[PDB]
RNA sequence: CUGGGCCAGCAUCAGUUUUGGUGGCAGGAUAAAUCCAUAGGAAUGUAGCUUGCCUCGGUAAGUAUUAUAGCCUGUG
RNA sequence: AGAACUGGCGAUGCGGGAUGAACCGAACGUAGAGUUAAGGUGCCGGAAUACACGCUCAUCAGACACCACAAAAGGUGUUAG
RNA sequence: UUUGCUCCACACAAUAUAGAUGGAUACGAAUAAGGCGUCCUUGUGGCGUCGCUGAACCAUAGCAGGCUAGCAACGGUGCACUUGGCGGAAAGGCCUUGGGUGCUUGCUGGCGAAUUGCAAUGUCAUUUUGCGUGGGGAUAAAUCAUUUGUAUACGACUUAGA
């Protein structure tokens, strides 16, 4: 819950004379560090099929990097999660230059707009929308005219000192 | 030579303190120029005086002097830390304070 | 009069080929290109010649500057350093005031006292030319 | 770093005027504030003369007159911003303040020395545009302060003596840039700007 | 006995061959040239406290000098750098400034 | 009378166990690992890269 | 005038500790990228070409997938 | 008002919660140097008017556990779904 | 009441000081806009330029800044005078004209500095207040007591008395 990596995590069930060779499951997991990563892999994978860590064992985890990492993507979100009263599946899109660096303004999106803190979302699905205009949200398309450009009004800058001599200004 | 100094100029603001219980055994030192810990590392150990007047001369003067030296840096915008081989007197919190060049490892 | 006349604040566009100065961080001091737009707070940008890495970055740590060139968005290091080159674009900061003030305030810096002290001398003989003059017309 | 430091209390916000102001006397630093009248506060000016008024009716019950004092005077509502930023019955306290003055208008020595604008109290820097806010004058006058048209003509009076000796001022920086254009381009101003001068 | 030699020269500046604390002092990036020197006689028990000033002490001020004051020459404005004190300007930051 | 700490003070570095004195001359503290090239298996990739 | 006595500065150390500069290694998709090669694509379609608009400079739609810009994906 | 287990107060200062028997932190010979806890860092006051993405304008905004209360029900305010 | 009283000069002893140590360096106004320069129809005008901080500008070299000789300017700056003016928001300060005088690091010479011994006490600021000299100056009242009753518990108030 922070600087997010994203991971492979895969686990099974431990072998049994009866079941050596038990099948193998995978997961993605947004997490900060590995020993977050592997809980939300069993506290996903206890909701799934009857098994506990005590049960199981995780057999890789694997960070996964960005394949494009300065390739600007337009990227749909999937998420599940609880408002004080209820839970609600919830679609989102996101721009941006990683998973890693979309998921990670999911959270603070879903905190500012939903006061949604991390315990209470699951990430259902995450994808780069291939074909622009698959891209159903105006908040995103926005951004996706033609030579697009925009002016930044009223600059402010900030000022190494307390005093100043001159009255500053705005212009940019 | 118009001019003369050999200090930098530096205030006395407070000694060490937390909310209600004060350290008169440390002195808080705002060093005129300084703005982050980074830069007031240069001024540590430099020796400090605060200089003042009284009415009985001793030899033959009415200035006296408290000498001191920064000892580290405080917080995050140049603050430093000074001992003085007495203790500032604490009237004296806003008063300006020299702190000089030497000992110089330049 | 009787034109309509309207003055419009002429903004530096964030845009694709519009040129930025790094304040902050390491590529501090440097030069790179914004070459695609990622939202109203963050674009990707590019600064293969002052050896800057192109990564997505926040407008807040960049100044745009009055120059733009030539770029398709979304091009790769390799062609936008084509580009940069083939426009000029060093050529025309260093030409400018700007450019010019961060140079002149960085010489000072590293002035020596010796240094220091001739520009006293120096500036104390042009003073005196100049004083006889602003006394004369 | 001045031994008195005047500031343009013009487009400032009180609270954040008053807290630098109110370092600046605990450290030493002599303040006087002038132009109290066109100082801002954040909010729009109904809300603040309702403040005011809430204010208003607080008065020691059995005899007003202990009870608190209620300035009207656009540098007496600063004043009182500042006072309780700082610990004003502590002998320190009194100290850090008989460095401090405040003026509405800026009356004379103050009207030939320079002022400064604190940018961390700059309203147009600090409040977000679009959100409304208020002229601490116009706030005054509403709860009885009594001499916004004296210092508006005082003001004006002042303004004309100050264009013409800033007219004055810009005339005479115009021969020096003139007579300089000679020394200029020459020698020894190559040299200067080889070291940067 | 870990302090510095010092000159001046004096009929630049009046400052005597001298004894100077290491700690107390800031070095600049100018130098002078060395070489024709003597200095060799210089020692602790040179300065060792035994009102006057000593022939010697005066003959060895003119011979270390002269010397000096030949090589301080060849580079223009330095004798006057020398003549005249250092101090700190209103602006001056030590901990930025190059010396 | 002072416990002296053996990872600042060499003396009593050495003291306690030599070869402090090998492992600092041979460095190895540093010390290249070998060299190998063997490539991971298309389903490693595959299932790494997956979904 | 020495000596004590005490106090201080610097130096070389010891104990504790705080704040910098720098060297060599290891791992992972033996980082991912960039860069290079190649295959294949498309559009917020570059050059051409087509046809009305022109002020004939340019322009708008349409064709057109590298050309008088470039980009994406796979593999190496 | 009355029981269960444990931990406290009572018998106990200290740091935080402005204040406060019982909460949080932490228990106590005399001191030096360092580091932290809980809690804080606009100014009062030691400590970024720090960095980052949003959301909010209240002619009765809001602002931090114990804690110094607010509900049913409504809004073509604005946000995201 | 005997000493007295007052303003200006610079002279000794006490005394205090929230804290000098190169300079508090003056348009106004806007900020989804402005400053500056230049032109003009003097404007919601035309052209040029600037910002991205005062990291500026000004000042700054000499025994804490000595003694001496010149060149070139005819400038700079201090001082005490002087011709005009302007400033009432708390003006108590500002601009100006004319000489005189010291300095001038714009530039070129001749001397000096030590031993204060390797840092420590080493530049003097401005307030009061008592006295000391020489000049200019000025030459009262209030209170108690007594009295009025427009006043009054007592004080207080208000009248009158050479």
């Amino acid at each position: 819950m922070a600087h997010f990596k994203e991971y492979q995590v895969i686990g099974r069930r431990l072998p049994t004379e009866s079941v050596p060779e038990p099948k193998l499951f995978r997961m993605r997991i947004f997490a900060s560090n590995e020993v977050i990563a592997k809980s939300r892999y069993w506290y996903f994978l206890q909701k799934l099929h009857k098994v506990k860590k005590a049960s199981g064992e995780i057999v890789s985890i694997n960070q996964i990097n960005e394949a494009h990492p300065t390739k600007v993507k337009n990227f749909g979100v999937w998420v599940r999660y609880d408002s004080r009263s209820g839970t609600h599946n919830m679609y989102k899109e996101i721009r941006d230059v990683s998973r890693v660096a979309a998921v990670e303004t999911l959270y603070q999106d879903m905190a500012a707009r939903h006061r949604a803190r991390f315990r209470s979302i699951h990430i259902l699905k995450v994808a780069e929308i291939e074909k622009t205009a698959d891209v159903k949200r105006q908040y995103v398309k926005q951004f996706l005219t033609k030579d697009l450009k925009f002016p930044l009004p009223h600059r402010v800058q900030k000022s190494t000192k307390t005093f100043s001599y001159k009255r500053p200004s705005t212009f940019y | 030579a118009e001019s003369h100094r050999l200090y930098v100029k530096g205030k006395h603001l407070s000694y060490q303190r937390s909310k209600r219980v004060n350290n008169p055994n440390v002195s808080l030192i705002k060093i005129e120029g300084v703005a982050t810990p980074q830069d007031a590392q240069f001024y540590l150990g430099k020796r400090i005086a605060y200089v003042y007047r009284a009415s009985k001369e001793v030899r033959g003067s009415k200035i006296r002097v408290m000498w001191g030296k920064v000892t580290r840096t405080h917080g995050n915008s140049g603050v430093v830390r000074a001992t003085f081989r007495n203790n500032l007197p604490a009237k004296t919190f806003g008063a300006s304070v020299r702190i000089f060049l030497y000992p110089s490892n330049i | 009069s009787t034109d309509s006349i309207v003055k419009a604040s002429n903004w530096r566009l964030v845009e694709v080929g519009r040129v930025v100065l790094i304040k902050k961080g390491q590529s501090a001091g440097k030069l790179a290109a914004i070459v695609e737009i990622i939202d109203q707070k963050k674009v990707l940008i590019d600064g293969p010649k002052a050896g800057v890495p192109r990564q997505a970055i926040n407008l807040g740590q960049v100044v745009l500057t009055p120059l733009t060139f030539a770029l398709p968005r979304g091009a790769r290091t390799a062609t936008v350093s084509k580009k940069w080159a083939a426009a000029a674009v060093c050529e025309k900061w260093a030409a400018s005031s700007w450019a010019k003030k961060i140079a002149q305030r960085e010489r000072r810096a590293a002035l020596t006292d010796f240094e220091r002290f001739q520009v006293m001398v120096l500036r104390k003989q042009k003073r005196y030319t100049v004083k006889k003059a602003l006394a004369k017309a | 770093v001045e031994p008195v430091v005047v500031i343009d209390g013009k487009g400032h916000l009180v609270g954040r005027l008053a807290s630098v102001v109110a370092k600046q006397l605990l450290n030493g630093q002599k303040i006087v504030v002038v132009r109290a009248e066109e100082l801002n506060i954040s909010g729009e000016f109904f809300r603040n003369k309702l403040k005011y008024h809430d204010f208003l009716r607080k008065a020691t019950a059995f005899n007003k007159t202990r009870g608190p004092f209620h300035f009207r005077a656009p540098s007496r509502i600063f004043y009182k911003a500042l006072r309780g930023m700082v610990s004003h019955k502590t002998a320190r306290g009194k100290a850090a303040l008989e460095r401090l003055k405040v003026f509405e208008g800026i009356p004379p020595p103050y009207d030939k020395k320079k002022r400064v604008v604190v940018p961390q109290a700059l309203r147009v820097l600090r409040l977000k545009p679009g959100r409304k806010y208020t002229t601490l004058g116009k706030l005054s006058t509403s709860v009885g302060w009594k001499y916004e048209d004296v210092v508006a003509k005082l003001e004006a009076k002042r303004k004309v003596s100050s264009a013409e000796y800033y007219a004055k001022k810009r005339a005479f920086t115009k021969k020096v840039a003139s007579a300089n254009a000679t020394a200029a381009e020459s020698d020894v101003a190559k040299q200067l700007a080889a070291l940067g001068y | 006995d870990n302090t510095l030699l010092i000159s001046g020269p004096f009929k630049v500046n009046g400052v005597p061959l001298r004894r100077v604390n290491a700690r107390y002092v800031i070095a600049t990036s100018t130098k002078v040239s060395v070489e024709g020197v003597n200095v060799e006689k210089f020692n602790v028990e040179y300065f060792a406290k035994e009102k006057e000033i000593k022939a010697e002490r005066v003959e060895d001020q003119k011979v270390v000098d002269k010397a000096l004051i030949a090589e301080i020459k060849k580079t223009p404005l330095l004798k006057q750098y020398l003549s005249a004190s250092f101090s700190l300007k209103n602006g001056d930051k030590p901990h930025m400034l190059k010396f | 009378v002072l416990k002296k700490n053996p990872l600042k003070n060499k003396q009593v570095l050495l003291r306690l166990n030599p070869y402090a004195k090998v492992f600092a001359a041979e460095k190895l503290g540093s010390k290249k690992a070998e060299k190998t090239g063997t490539k991971p298996a298309a389903v490693f990739t595959e299932t790494l890269k997956h979904d």
